[PDB]
This record gives structure tokens, sequence and C-alpha cells, in this order.
């Protein structure tokens, strides 16, 4: 439940903060009858490093079933908008959040194909998939998504 | 210690809040 850190091929750093961690691990689909859980991903731009501070949370506002996921609640935004003014920009909007009911996940065609047509990645940007026993985070760049590395 | 390195790099400010798209499918 403590900090999670991820690397890509260049060693940029991927930071989950561990109160993040927790919070993604609380909406982990344990029971079959778990629908679908995510938000966004906020956090830091630390030169080419990454540091997620803030998420949002699932609301009834949002479309939420087993094995799909639709993040319309207005909150969302909201919590963009007021951990910048908090911040004084510094905290930022970096990417999204979901849930799988499997137990180590891997993105799927629908996954991919939302998030390259979903999220804008003229800087970098995280994607993040909360299993039920472990995480699925990867980094976009414009058009191309790669998988992270668990740093030793 | 594994997070120092990200923590070593001065943050970056952006102007305004961003955008985020409607209705994130998954
Ligand atoms: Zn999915």
């Amino acid at each position: 439940m403590n900090e999670l850190v991820f690397i890509d091929d260049f060693d940029n750093h991927v930071v989950i903060m561990s109160e993040v961690v927790m919070r993604l691990n609380s909406y982990r689909q344990t029971h079959y009858t778990s629908t679908e859980s995510g938000g966004t991903l906020i956090g830091e731009r630390r030169g080419q490093h990454l540091v997620i501070t803030h998420i949002s949370e699932p609301g009834q506002d949002d479309v939420r079933n087993r094995t799909g996921l639709e993040r319309k609640g207005i909150h969302h935004q909201q919590k963009v908008n007021d951990l910048f003014q908090q911040s004084n920009g510094f905290i930022v909007y970096l990417g999204e959040w979901h849930t799988h009911p499997e137990d180590f996940p891997h993105p799927s065609f629908i996954d991919i194909k939302s998030w390259v047509m979903g999220i804008v990645a003229t800087e970098p940007m995280i994607m993040l998939i909360v299993g039920r026993k472990d995480i699925w985070i990867g980094k976009k760049i414009k058009n191309d998504i790669k998988k992270l590395k668990k740093k030793m | 210690i594994a997070a120092a390195p990200a923590f070593h790099v001065s943050p970056s400010r952006e102007p305004e809040p961003r955008k985020i798209n409607k209705t994130m499918v998954s």
C-alpha cells in the first residue's frame, strides 16, 4: 500500500503515491457482482518524470457495469479544475484509469482504441488498469502507447 | 529512494486546467 514506481525505456519515472494506490485498490472488482470503476489520473510533471498525486473517483453520474465503464460525471472535470487552482497550475490532468474483473490485467482492443481516440497526448500521458491482484500502467505519446516496467 | 529521481527535478507549471474528453468508454 506504499508507493509504486514504474519506469520507461529512458528511465523516466512514473510514481504513484501511496494514497493514490490505496484509493485505486479500493475499487478492485473483488466480487462477481462488482462493476467497473474508473476516473482520471492527476499529478505533476517533473521534467520527463511524472508523479500521480490524485485521482477522480467514480460517481453514480457514471455508467458502471461489470466489464464496461463510461466516465461521464461532471465531477471528474471539477477535480481537475479545482486541483489546478489549489496547486497554482502544478497538479494537472495526466490520464485515465479504470478497473478490470481479472487478477492480472492487460488492455483490451476497446481499451486501446478508446485511449488513442480519447486522451490527447501532445505531452506524455498515463493509462492505468486496476486488476484484482495487480496493476497495468502504460504511457501515451501522441498516438503511441507502451507498457511501463516495474522498477526493480 | 525508488521515486527519488522524479522528485529531484523541479515540477512544471501549465497555463490553464486541461479539458478532459467527455464520455471515456472502456
Ligand atoms: Zn476494459
